[PDB]
This record gives structure tokens, C-alpha cells and sequence, in this order.
């Protein structure tokens, strides 16, 4: 199966200033039509997770554009350029190219 | 301006059939979608369980569930229901009923807590 | 509006040749309606839809024309066929090409 | 390798255009109510709840709702299901009759005429040998001065035999989807910008359409719709101004409408079970019906199709609106059937501006015509029974049916007025998403396989 | 998208993929042909209609080679005049309605040359089983 | 066969008004709408307006809006459902309005639009001295 | 005649040749069998009687050994005494008329046998694959 | 009192794609009949192109013609096509269209010279 991996596992973010998580695939996420099918989710307790980035240069319905996005062959990239209050929770990378789905480990961000 | 509701235990003795069953509005079950089961033991990631189409698809699950899984959808009623036969205590996981589509995974269930206890 | 302008005017041409008359529209991308109007008689209608030809009309009449430029072409010109000749576009209306007998 | 077989692969999807017959579907909640005090749910299939709206994906249809299929069988079904709902209703051939009318006990200025005629005349009773002699009221557009005294006669009486309407059936929409039958599909176009011509980019199958209420209305269509964000005017051909002008717009504008004269039907028996529904009292003031609208909302939603209509005709335009040219009476108004009454409503307050390119409610007086003839037949007329009550009733403008004026001659301004022309256009508010295709199977196909003896 | 990986979804759903792809998918436009007081008669003359044109194409498909087989390999060849493109490239580049908008003209005769070939194939399996 | 019958040739006094009939008869008439056009001597031809018949819907020329007026006859029978008669009130003549009238009916094909008017009335000659 | 040589033309074309000129031209009569406000009613019930009597046929082959094949040999043995005939005379002597003029008699005993045949060689394959 | 009437080019380029087309009148097209046409070099004896049917059969042509000739008939018009692919000015010739019967070639067309010239 796939396995996912988040750079880094926590990261306390400071208000004001960026945030990153580097997301690596173990296989080739792009298909051969020339898309590429990742999502990122974002872990509030006891809550069905947010939804950041999916189809990396895509954007969800309900998300400002204070994020952004890139990668190239597994090695992918969440980037939060002013991160807020409202970013809490524990990321997400996950997969959706390959059966079965799979999801990552996660970026624990509280208050610093 | 999908919605699902899981519904069903979050307290089941061990080696039983667990069966839940999640209710969806606002969107038809016979659309361009997966109706999944994902899991999430706690304190822990994300485990994805299944899916099942509403199209024609045979339901594909991942295999480490031990093929003790069939999700079954029901399209009179606009549900889709997990099983897991023979469960231990280890199983305990937030359940989460979604829809994969166009996007992946937009309108979740909001997961529930079944601890599987003796 | 549309301005419309019938080019040749008069017309002098003998029978049995042929005849190309001329309109020019002040907005392009539409259809053009052609007209026949012999003297004191009642007009009749030859070309719509730029290539199109009504009941009655022998195809020696052919439409043409694009964009803002349409054609009229009478080949073998009898005697009846010397008249008044107008294009049309939705209301606005040529001031019309009168074919002369030389 | 190059010595090419052919394959015929059977339920290979791909369609073409086509124009069939169509499949009625209404839901369920209407078939709960007995007896069928609306049309048709007998005569219309249950639809299966929430259907399968599955998404295409890279896929370029050109959709076209000025040549469209479906909306003139929607209207030949509602015309039919209309004439289908009066066969069981009474038959109105006994009421042409010499009326003797006067005014309306009311204290009447000489200027303002009585809308309202009180009427007395002969009518048969059950018993063939005993008349009887009974009055009523009916309004100034349904009677006529046949010809010391005044006696008139009703309208339609030297054209039509009349049908009154049975009080059961209600004329108020249930939606209807419409369904492809086996063999066919119907596309959704579901692009957001769309001016119901061209390319559509992003297009979905369906089984069953979305529910269209029919209502019925000349200007201001109503209940439709409504755009996703902008306010799209669609037309066959801007430049020409024979087509009318589908303007569809964002925000629903709600209306308010009332007839305040409180009413007392009456029965009168015809002959052997045979029940004419006249009108009694007068219980209260004699005032006159309107139609409210908001005053803000009405000029921001006017700015709105402004701002939208000045794309096509360049920006340094003058857009001035006016009230309709004339004809007969339910194209100068806009009309509807508000409780099971109808309404003409005067439009002279909602068009008259100038734009310039740079709490309160407008009243609008209605007048309400007790008989009917919609769609302008040889030999039919619907008698409306009046009914009880205070009648008032709200509802959500959608849309406009506008005409702009044959422009010569260098003008700078191009005003429009309000034209309702034929019902279709009210349909085709309804079905520019839709088409209907035809599934052609067994396409055939070369490749490198020999069938073998 | 959400059929990714495991290729398929509802009825026309494959209209817009390549031919290649949409080839695995084709047992649902098949089954989606069939199922599904003076409204009767139009239901009724609807109904009638689609499993006339239904019984059309099995007729279609019962004279030449295949029954119910959906994939018939047979034993026409192939004027290259038709498709007159690399052959390996359709299956990636093209969408059906594409390619029966190149083979528009190309049709009516490869019905005819099935029957002959059919035909052909029966009476040498008969002269094969007589001679035995 | 299309029939456009028009009324007789009219000599009218200035700033007097004039009614000028179009009988139609051939088709049935609440379906295909009625344009009325005139032609001035030197000055070519010049639409006046549009009329539906099967609800009156009207519309006129911008430059002639306030002087012209277009009403309809229907048949009302079950018998003759074809015939109907246009009419086009034009008032307030004047001495530029000595022109000859027509009522015209467009084609009847697919592609034939609303404007490429295929039947035309006779015409009539409205003179005002 | 006109189609002489190259032995075909329409439908019931070849109903007055032998049988054995007939037999290359079965696939049109096969053909022409399917396709083709009271009113309406009598439009369907010959419609749907159209397609009774081709479903009927097609059961009666599908019960058979062969489904759309329109030509099979199989299994039962032929009684002498029904044709009683020379055997090459007849697909050069006889019409299909005068064939089913003779047959008449001898008919449905042909079709249980037939059915019989069928399903003991349905059985007898249950079996082989079976012990296989 | 059948009629036909072939229309077409009388005078086309050589190396390009001839067609005729003969109209049909007086009976119809899908009869016991073959649907033909038959050439002839100018000052020479006639040559047989091929035919249709109105029938079901499939196309037979002189194999002389190398394959470059498509009849194709046209029910829905009473017409038939003649096609000739690649042509040389060496094909100059009249051109019939006819009608095999249980009669041979009862009705003719008129015959129009086809003179291809470069
Ligand atoms: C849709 O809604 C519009 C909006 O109201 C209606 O338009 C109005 O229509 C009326 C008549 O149809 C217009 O006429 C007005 O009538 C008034 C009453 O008439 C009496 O008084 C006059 C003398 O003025 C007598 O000749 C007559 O016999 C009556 O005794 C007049 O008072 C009005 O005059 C106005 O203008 C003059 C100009 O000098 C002023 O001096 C006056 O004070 C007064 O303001 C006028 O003649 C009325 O104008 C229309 N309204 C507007 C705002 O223009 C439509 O009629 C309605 N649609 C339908 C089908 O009814
Ligand atoms: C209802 O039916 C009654 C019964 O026929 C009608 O009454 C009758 O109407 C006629 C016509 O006016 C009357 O004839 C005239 O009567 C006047 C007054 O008496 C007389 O001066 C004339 O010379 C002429 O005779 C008739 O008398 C009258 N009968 C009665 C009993 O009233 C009545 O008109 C019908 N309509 C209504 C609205 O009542
Ligand atoms: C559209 O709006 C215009 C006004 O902008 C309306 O014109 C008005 O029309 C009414 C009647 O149609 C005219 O009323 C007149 O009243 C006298 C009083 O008795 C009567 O004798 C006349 O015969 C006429 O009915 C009114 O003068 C006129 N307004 C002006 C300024 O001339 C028009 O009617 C409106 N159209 C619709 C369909 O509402
Ligand atoms: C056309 O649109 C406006 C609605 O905004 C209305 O125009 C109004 O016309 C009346 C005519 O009597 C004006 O009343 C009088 O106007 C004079 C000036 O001419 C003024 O000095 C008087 O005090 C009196 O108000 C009225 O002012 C005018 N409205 C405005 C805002 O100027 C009219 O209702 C519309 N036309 C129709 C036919 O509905
Ligand atoms: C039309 O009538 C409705 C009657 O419900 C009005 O709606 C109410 O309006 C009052 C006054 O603003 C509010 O206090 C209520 O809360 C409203 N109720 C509802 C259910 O909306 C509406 O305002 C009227 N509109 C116009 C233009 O007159
Ligand atoms: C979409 O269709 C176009 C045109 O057929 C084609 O060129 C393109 O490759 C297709 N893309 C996908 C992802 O199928
Ligand atoms: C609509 O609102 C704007 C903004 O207040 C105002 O300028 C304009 O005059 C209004 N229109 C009318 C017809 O009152
Ligand atoms: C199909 O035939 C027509 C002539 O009827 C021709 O114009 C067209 O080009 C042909 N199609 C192709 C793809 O060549
Ligand atoms: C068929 O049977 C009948 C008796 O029912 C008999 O008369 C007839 O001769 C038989 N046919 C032949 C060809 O022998």
C-alpha cells in the first residue's frame, strides 16, 4: 500500500509567520492523464477533519487563499504563508490515486 | 450541502458483528461517488476502511480488514452500512462515514466513538 | 442601428449577361435578406439567410457574402430580371440598386 | 499486425440528438392527498426519491434552447392535462340568459365607475316546470350591454359555451419532473455562465429533470429558478428584436398579492346536481385587489439588469424602460392564479425609468376577471369559482420576459417593455439546462483479433 | 476522480475517457437500454419502442458471429482507407463520439460484409460437419 | 395559397388619422406574427411595427411611437379558424406620410427567421393633401 | 432473372426456387419479421404481436441447441418414413410450400425430440464437467 | 414507364474522385433489380461497371475496375450513386444507368459523356 510521510510531525506555529509541511508518497501520485490525486485534511478533536488542498493546484469550496500548495514527484508541499488562530488541528496527506486509500501520521500545531 | 449522520452502537462486546449505518441528505446515494467507511483508533491516524458506488462498482476494501467487511448501500432508504464481523477490543476507532467524488472525501459523517469493550 | 449601403447604385448591364450586386453592413455576423422590387409591382422576396433561395426563385439567383460584405449574382439576365434590388437586415433597409437595361 | 480485423463493442456510450416523447414523474407528498384536489397524479408516475445525478466529465455538448425539444411538449401536455381536468366539470350552457344588472349597493362617484355589477335573472331550477328568479355579482369585464332599462349579457355567450371550473381540482403547481424513457438520457448543462447557445463545458446526465412548477404568467415570471451569482438575460438573437428576452436574475424579489374584497360564494342549482358557484355578499369594504412589491429591492434588482444589459449594447447607453404597448388585456398586465383566482396586475409602476451610464412598497392596481380563455382557443372558455375569504398570497419573482423597441434612425437610448407574447416562454425559463439524447450502442472498431473456427 | 484507480462509475460515464478506457465499461450502457387513461398509451408506445430498438440490435448481433458475447472478434478485414490513422493512437487519444464521427460515411457496408461473413462461416462449418 | 387582401388606395386631410385592414387568409393566423412596412417615395423603405395576433402583442418603430396603433380581429368559430383581419391606425399625417403601406406575413421554413417577410399585401396608397 | 448468377434478391425472393437455392438466403426473412387516438391501440397490439411471435420463436431455438445460429445440425436421428423421399431430389425438386405440405402431419413430435436431445446433452455435459 | 435520368460532370480533371448520380422515377428502387452502371469508350463497344440492388445484396463489380468504384443507393432519394476514385483521361466515356429486371436492361439512363481532360 501507499505510505505517507509529514515534515515535520509538529510544528507550534508563530502568528505572523509561515508554516510548512512536506508530505512524501512511497509510489508516484501522478496519474496519466497529467493530474495528481492528494488531498490534505486538517484534524479537529472529535470532529470530522477541515479540508485544505486537494488536486495540489486545486482549492476546496470554503477556503481563503491564505494557503498554498506545490510538490514534485512524491515529494509534495502544504504551505500555510500567515498561519492563524484558526489553524488548529493535526494535518493530514493523504492519497487517493492508488487503492487502497490511505491517509498520514500529521502535523501537531498549537499556540507558541 | 451534503450531510451524513452516522448511526448505530459505540459499545460492543468483542468476537460479535459490528454494523453501522450511515443516513445521507442532501445529494442523491446514485451519484459520481464512493460511499466509504473510514476509521481513526484514538490518539492514532486515520485508517480507511472501505467504499461502495453507487454506480455498479464491486466494493473494494483494504485488505489488512480481513475480509470481515461488507458494506452494503441502500439506495431506497439513502444509506450505506458498514460490517465488521469478529471484533476485539483493539478495534476500538472513531467511525466515519464520507463520500469520495470529484474531491476527496468533502461532506464526512462527524465520527463516532465505537469502543469495543467486554 | 445598422447602417446599410447598396454599392453599384444604377446599374447598366444588357441581356443574357451577368450582375453582382454589392451591400455592405455596418456590423458584421449576421444574415442578410435580399429583394426584388420590379417597377409598380408588388416586391418579392429572393434570398434569405445569405444563401438561401424563397419559392419561385430559379437558382441562377445566388446569395454570398460574409462578416460585413454580401454578394448578389444573376447570372443570364433576362429582360424581367432588370428591377430594383434591396437588402435587408432585421428593420434597417438599403436604398436599393436599380438594375439598368443598356 | 497490419492485417486489421474489425469488433463491434456493443453498449458503447455514445449519443446522438434526438426528439421523443417524454415521461411524467411527480412526487409523493402530492399523491397523499386524496382524490386529487390538484391534476394528475393519477395520470403521472411517483417519482423514486433522490435519482441518480451522475456527473460526465470532459465532455463538450452545444445546447441550444431557442430550437429546443420538450418545451413544446410541455406545453402540449399542459395544454392537454389542462382540457383533460374540465370533461367532469358542469357545463355552463344554461347561464346565457338576459341579465337584468345594476350597480353594486355602494356609494359610487360618477367618475370611478363600480368594478362589481349585482345581477339578477331567470334560471332554471332541478324542476323543469319552476324558474326561479336569483341574483348575483360579476365583474365589469364579463358582462356586456346587450341592446328606459339596462340589461346585459356575460361576455362569451355568442362565441363559447362556458365550463366552470370544478372547486375540487386547485390550479396550484405541483412540480413536475420530467424522465427520459429507456434508450435515452437527458443532459444537464451545469455550467454557471451559460446563454443557452453554444458549447456547454461541463455537462451531467440524468434520468429525471429537476421539479419545474408550471405557472402560469405573461410578464414576471414567478417561482422559477434563479441564477447561481450573476443575473443572465438570454436571447435567440440580441440584435433582433422580435425574439423576446429571457432575463433571469439572482435575488428572488418577493411579492406581495391581495384581494381585500371579502367574498361569499353561493350555490345555485342549475338542474339535477348540477351546482353553479355565484357570488353573494360583499362583507365589508368594496376596495380594490394590488399587488406590492419592494421599492429598494425592485430598484437594486433593475440596477442589477442594467448593469447586466449594458454587455451587449456598449457601455454609453441610455436603458429606459416603459410600460407594454397595448393588445388585449393579459399581455398589457402580467397575469397568474393566485388561491385559485387570477389576477391582472397593472405593470406601469415597476417600468418607468431612464439609466444614465454613469421602507417603502410600490402599489400596482390588479383587476380580476372571473371567466377565462387562456391560450386563445376557438371555442373554450373557464369560468373561475369565486371563492371565500380575504384572499392574499406571496411569491418570488424570478425573472422578466422583456422586448426591446425596433430601434432606427440613431438613438442612443434602447428601452425595453414588458411583453408576454406566447407561454412557452416561461418553459423555455425552465428548460435551457436540458436535452434529450438517444443512446446508440454497438459502435465497431479495428483491431488484431481473428475469430478463430 | 472518486473512480480512479479502479476505473468505472455509473452509466455514461465513460463517454468522456478515451475508447480504451471506456472499453472495460460497457455492461451498464447495455443494461441501461432496457429497464429503465390516455398517458398509458404514451408509456405504453415508449415502452414498446425501447425493447423494439432493443430487440433490433440483438437481431443485429444474432446474424453476425456473436450472440451475447459484447465483444465480438470475427473475420472481415479492415479497409485501412476508413480509419487512415495509427491504429494504437485511437484507443489513447479519441472519444467514441469522435470516432463515430469519422466512421459516419464508413457504415452500411461493414453490416453487409458481417452477413456474408457469417454466412460464409455457416455454410463451411455445415460442409465441415457434413463431410464428417 | 397565402392571402394578404389589403384595403383601397385613401386620400386623407392633414392631421387627420387613417385605418388601413390587412385580411389574412390561408393559414391559421394566431400563429404567425404581422409586420406592417412602408415605402416613401425617394426615401426607400422604413418598418413601422410588429404584431402577434394570438394576444395582440405589439411593438413600433422608435421614431413612430404616439401615432400608430395596431389592433386585430380574430375568428371566433369553430368553422373558419383561418381568416383574420390586422389593423394599423396611423395618426397624425402629415404631408411627408403620402407613402404606399404594406402588411406583410414572414416565410414559413426553419431557417426562414421573422423579418424575411415571404407574403406581401397588394399595398395601398395613402395620399394627404 | 436479375439475380441470376450471384443467386439473391428481397425477401420471399427465393419462395418459388428449391429449397436447396433457398437455404443461402435466410437471413432477410428472419430479418423481415421484427422491424417491419383507437388507432394507437390497434398500431400496439400489432406491434406487441409482432414481437410475441418473434420472442416465441427465438424461445423455441433458445430451448434448442443452437440460439442464433440459423443453421444447426443436431442431434436427433431422422424416420425414414416421414420424408420418404429421395434425399437430393428434394433440395432440387421441392419447394418449401410443398415440404410443409408434407410434413404437416409429422410435426411436434420433432420438437419434444428436440427438447429431449437438448436436455440430455445438457446433462451429459453437467456430468463431464463434473467428474472433470 | 420507368424513367432515369443521370446528373452529374461530363468533364472533370484526371487523378481525382468521379461521381454520378442517376434519379429514378416511373417505379421504385427496392424491386427485383439490379440498379447498374454500364460504360462506353467513345467509338466503342460497352463496358459493364457494376450494380446495386434494392435488395440486400452486396455490390459486384469488374474486377477490372481495380476496386475504385463504390455504387451506393439511396432509397430515401429513388437514386443511385456511381463512384469512380483516381481517374485517367483514358475513362472518357458514356455513362448509363440501367436497370437488370427479369428482362435484361429494359431501362436505360440517356448516356452522358464523361470526357475527363486535364
Ligand atoms: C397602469 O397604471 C398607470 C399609473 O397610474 C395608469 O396611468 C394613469 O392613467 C390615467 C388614466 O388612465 C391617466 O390620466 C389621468 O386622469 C386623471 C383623472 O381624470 C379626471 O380629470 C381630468 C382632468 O385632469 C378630466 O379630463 C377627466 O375626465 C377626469 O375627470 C387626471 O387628473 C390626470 O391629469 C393629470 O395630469 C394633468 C396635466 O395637466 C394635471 O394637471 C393633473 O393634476 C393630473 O396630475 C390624468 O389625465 C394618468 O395620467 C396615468 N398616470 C400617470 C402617472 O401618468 C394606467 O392607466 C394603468 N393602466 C391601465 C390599463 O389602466
Ligand atoms: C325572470 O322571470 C320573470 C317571469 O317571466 C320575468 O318577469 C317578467 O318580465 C317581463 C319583461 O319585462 C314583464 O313584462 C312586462 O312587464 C311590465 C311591468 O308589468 C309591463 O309594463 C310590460 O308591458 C310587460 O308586460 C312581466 O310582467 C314580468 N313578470 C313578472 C311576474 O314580473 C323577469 O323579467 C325575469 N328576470 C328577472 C331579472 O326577474
Ligand atoms: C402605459 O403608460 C401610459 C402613460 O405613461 C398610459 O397612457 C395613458 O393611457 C390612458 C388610457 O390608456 C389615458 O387615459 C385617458 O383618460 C381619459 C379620461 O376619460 C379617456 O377619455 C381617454 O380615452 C384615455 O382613456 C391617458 O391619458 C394616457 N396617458 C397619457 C399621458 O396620455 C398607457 O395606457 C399605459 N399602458 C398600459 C397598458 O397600461
Ligand atoms: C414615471 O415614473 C415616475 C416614478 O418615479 C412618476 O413620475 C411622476 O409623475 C407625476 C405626474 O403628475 C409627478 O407629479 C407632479 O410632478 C410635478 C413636476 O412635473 C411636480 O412639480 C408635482 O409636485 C407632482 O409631483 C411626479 O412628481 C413624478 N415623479 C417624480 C419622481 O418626479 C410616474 O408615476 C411614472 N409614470 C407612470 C405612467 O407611471
Ligand atoms: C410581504 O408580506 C410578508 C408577510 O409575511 C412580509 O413578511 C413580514 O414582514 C414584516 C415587516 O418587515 C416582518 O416583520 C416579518 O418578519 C415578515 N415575515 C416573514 C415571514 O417574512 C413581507 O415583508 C411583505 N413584503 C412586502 C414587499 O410587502
Ligand atoms: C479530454 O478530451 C480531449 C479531447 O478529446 C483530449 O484531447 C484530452 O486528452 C482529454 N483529457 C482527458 C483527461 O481525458
Ligand atoms: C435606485 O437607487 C439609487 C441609489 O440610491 C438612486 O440613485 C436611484 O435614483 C434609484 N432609482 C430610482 C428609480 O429611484
Ligand atoms: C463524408 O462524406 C462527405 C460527403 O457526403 C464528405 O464531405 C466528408 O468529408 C466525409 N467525411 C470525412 C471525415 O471525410
Ligand atoms: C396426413 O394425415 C391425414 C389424416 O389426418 C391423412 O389423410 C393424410 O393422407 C396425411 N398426409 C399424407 C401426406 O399422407
Amino acid at each position: 500500500d501507499v505510505v505517507m510521510t509529514q515534515s515535520p510531525l509538529s510544528l507550534s506555529i508563530t502568528p505572523g509567520q509561515p508554516a510548512s509541511i512536506s508530505c512524501r508518497s512511497s509510489q508516484s501520485l501522478v496519474h496519466s492523464d497529467g493530474k495528481t490525486y492528494l488531498s490534505w485534511y486538517q484534524q479537529k478533536p472529535g470532529q470530522p477533519p477541515r479540508l485544505l488542498i486537494y488536486q495540489v493546484s486545486n482549492w476546496y469550496s470554503g477556503v481563503p487563499d491564505r494557503f498554498s500548495g506545490s510538490g514534485t514527484g512524491t515529494n509534495f508541499t502544504l504551505k500555510i504563508s500567515r498561519v492563524e488562530a484558526a489553524d488548529v488541528g493535526v494535518y493530514y496527506c493523504g492519497q487517493g490515486v492508488h487503492l487502497p486509500r490511505t491517509f498520514g501520521q500529521g502535523t501537531k500545531v498549537d499556540i507558541k | 450541502q451534503v450531510q451524513l449522520v452516522e448511526s448505530g452502537p459505540g459499545l460492543v462486546r468483542p468476537s460479535e458483528t459490528l454494523s453501522l449505518t450511515c443516513a445521507v441528505s442532501g445529494a442523491s446515494i446514485r451519484t459520481k461517488a464512493w460511499w466509504s467507511w473510514i476509521r481513526q483508533p484514538p490518539g492514532k491516524g486515520l485508517e480507511w476502511i472501505g467504499y461502495v458506488s453507487g454506480g455498479w462498482d464491486l466494493p473494494n476494501y483494504n485488505p489488512s480488514l480481513k475480509n470481515r467487511v461488507i458494506i452494503l448501500k441502500d439506495t431506497s432508504l439513502n444509506q450505506f452500512s458498514l460490517r465488521l464481523t469478529s471484533v476485539t477490543a483493539a478495534d476500538t476507532a472513531l467511525y466515519y462515514c464520507a463520500r469520495e467524488g470529484p474531491e476527496d472525501f468533502d461532506v464526512w459523517g462527524p465520527g463516532f466513538l465505537v469502543t469495543v469493550s467486554s | 442601428e445598422i447602417v446599410l449601403t447598396q454599392s453599384p447604385g444604377i446599374l447598366s448591364l444588357s441581356p443574357g449577361e451577368t450582375a453582382t450586386l454589392f451591400c455592405k453592413a455596418s456590423q458584421g455576423g449576421n444574415a442578410m435578406t435580399w429583394y426584388q422590387k420590379r417597377r409598380g409591382q408588388v416586391p418579392r422576396l429572393l434570398i434569405y439567410d445569405t444563401s438561401r433561395r424563397a419559392s419561385g426563385v430559379p437558382d441562377r439567383f445566388v446569395g454570398s457574402g460574409s462578416g460585413t460584405d454580401f454578394f448578389l449574382t444573376i447570372n443570364k439576365l433576362d429582360r424581367e430580371d432588370f428591377a430594383v434590388y434591396y437588402c435587408q437586415q432585421f428593420e434597417f433597409f438599403g436604398l436599393g440598386s436599380e438594375l439598368e437595361v443598356h | 499486425a497490419e492485417n486489421l480485423w474489425v469488433t463491434v463493442y456493443y453498449g458503447v456510450p455514445v449519443w446522438k440528438d434526438a426528439e421523443t416523447t417524454l415521461f411524467c414523474a411527480s412526487d409523493a407528498k402530492a399523491y397523499e392527498t386524496e382524490k386529487h384536489n390538484v391534476w394528475a397524479t393519477h395520470a403521472c408516475v411517483p417519482t423514486d426519491p433522490n435519482p441518480q445525478e451522475i456527473h460526465l466529465e470532459n465532455v463538450t455538448e452545444e445546447f441550444n434552447m431557442w430550437k429546443n425539444n420538450m418545451v413544446e411538449q410541455m406545453h402540449t401536455d399542459i395544454i392537454s392535462l389542462w382540457d383533460q381536468s374540465l370533461k367532469p366539470c358542469v357545463k355552463l350552457t344554461p347561464l346565457c340568459v338576459t341579465l337584468q344588472c345594476t350597480n353594486v349597493t355602494n356609494n359610487i362617484t360618477d367618475d370611478m365607475r363600480g368594478e362589481l355589477k349585482n345581477c339578477s335573472f331567470n334560471m332554471t331550477t332541478e324542476l323543469r316546470d319552476k324558474k326561479q328568479k336569483v341574483y348575483s355579482l360579476f365583474y365589469r369585464l364579463d358582462v356586456v350591454q346587450i341592446n328606459s332599462n339596462k340589461e346585459y349579457r356575460l361576455i362569451n355567450c355568442n362565441t363559447s359555451a362556458c365550463t366552470q371550473a370544478c372547486p375540487k381540482v386547485s390550479f396550484e403547481p405541483i412540480p413536475i419532473h420530467y424522465c427520459a424513457p429507456a434508450g435515452f438520457a437527458i443532459l444537464k448543462c451545469k455550467d454557471k455562465k451559460f446563454n443557452g447557445t453554444g458549447p456547454c463545458p461541463s455537462v451531467s446526465t440524468v434520468q429525471c429533470t429537476h421539479g419545474i412548477k408550471p405557472v402560469v404568467s405573461t410578464q414576471l415570471l414567478l417561482n422559477g429558478s434563479l441564477a447561481e451569482e450573476e443575473v443572465m438575460i438570454r436571447s435567440e438573437n440580441i440584435t433582433n428584436n422580435a425574439k423576446n428576452i429571457l432575463v433571469q436574475f439572482n435575488t428572488p424579489v418577493q411579492i406581495n398579492c391581495t384581494r381585500p374584497n371579502n367574498n361569499t360564494r353561493k350555490s345555485i342549482r342549475i338542474g339535477p346536481g348540477q351546482a353553479f358557484y355565484a357570488t353573494g355578499d360583499i362583507i365589508g369594504d368594496i376596495r380594490q385587489a394590488h399587488c406590492n412589491v419592494s421599492k429598494a429591492t425592485w430598484n437594486e434588482t433593475l440596477g442589477k439588469v442594467v448593469k447586466q444589459l449594458r454587455k451587449h449594447f456598449g457601455n454609453n447607453t441610455i436603458i429606459r424602460f416603459a410600460n407594454s404597448s397595448g393588445g388585449d388585456l393579459e399581455v398589457t398586465t402580467h397575469s397568474f392564479n393566485c388561491g385559485g383566482e387570477f389576477f391582472y396586475c397593472n405593470t406601469s409602476g415597476l417600468f418607468n425609468s431612464t439609466w444614465i451610464s454613469n421602507n417603502d412598497s410600490i402599489t400596482l392596481p390588479c383587476r380580476i376577471k372571473q371567466i377565462i380563455n387562456m391560450w386563445q382557443r376557438i371555442g373554450q372558455c373557464m369560468y373561475a369559482p369565486p371563492i371565500q375569504g380575504v384572499i392574499r398570497c406571496v411569491s418570488n419573482i424570478t425573472g422578466l420576459i422583456l422586448t426591446r423597441d425596433g430601434g432606427s434612425t440613431n438613438s442612443t437610448t434602447e428601452t425595453f417593455r414588458p411583453g408576454g407574447g406566447d407561454m412557452r416562454d416561461n418553459w423555455r425559463s425552465e428548460l435551457y439546462k436540458y436535452k434529450v439524447v438517444k443512446i446508440e450502442p454497438l459502435g465497431v472498431a479495428p483491431t488484431r483479433c481473428k475469430r478463430r473456427v | 476522480a472518486v473512480g480512479i484507480g479502479a476505473v468505472f462509475l455509473g452509466f455514461l460515464g465513460a463517454a468522456g475517457s478515451t475508447m480504451g478506457a471506456a472499453s472495460m465499461t460497457l455492461t451498464v450502457q447495455a443494461r441501461n437500454l432496457l429497464s429503465g387513461t390516455v398517458w398509458g398509451i404514451k408509456q405504453l408506445q415508449a415502452r414498446v419502442l425501447a425493447v423494439e430498438r432493443y430487440l433490433r440490435d440483438q437481431q443485429l448481433l444474432g446474424i453476425w458471429g456473436c450472440s451475447g458475447k459484447l465483444i465480438c472478434c470475427t473475420n472481415v478485414p479492415w479497409n485501412s482507407s476508413w480509419s487512415n490513422r495509427n491504429l494504437s493512437e485511437i484507443w489513447d487519444n479519441m472519444t467514441w463520439l469522435q470516432w463515430d464521427k469519422e466512421i459516419s460515411n464508413y457504415t452500411q457496408i461493414i453490416y453487409g460484409l458481417l452477413e456474408e461473413s457469417q454466412n460464409q462461416q455457416e455454410k463451411n462449418e455445415q460442409d465441415l460437419l457434413a463431410l464428417d | 395559397q397565402v392571402q394578404l387582401v389589403q384595403s383601397g388606395a385613401v386620400i386623407k386631410t392633414p392631421g387627420s388619422s387613417v385605418k388601413i385592414s390587412c385580411r389574412a387568409s390561408g393559414y391559421n393566423f394566431r400563429d404567425y406574427s404581422i409586420h406592417w412596412v412602408r415605402l416613401i417615395p425617394d426615401k426607400g423603405f422604413e418598418w413601422i411595427g410588429w404584431i402577434k395576433p394570438l394576444w395582440g402583442a405589439v411593438s413600433y418603430a422608435r421614431q413612430l411611437q404616439g401615432r400608430v396603433s395596431m389592433t386585430r380581429q380574430l375568428s371566433q368559430d369553430p368553422d373558419d379558424p383561418d381568416w383574420g383581419v390586422a389593423y394599423m391606425e396611423f395618426s397624425g399625417l402629415t404631408p411627408a406620410d403620402t407613402a404606399e403601406y404594406f402588411c406583410v406575413r414572414r416565410g414559413s421554413c426553419d431557417y426562414c427567421g421573422d423579418f424575411p417577410w415571404q407574403y406581401w399585401g397588394q399595398g395601398t396608397v395613402v395620399v394627404v393633401s
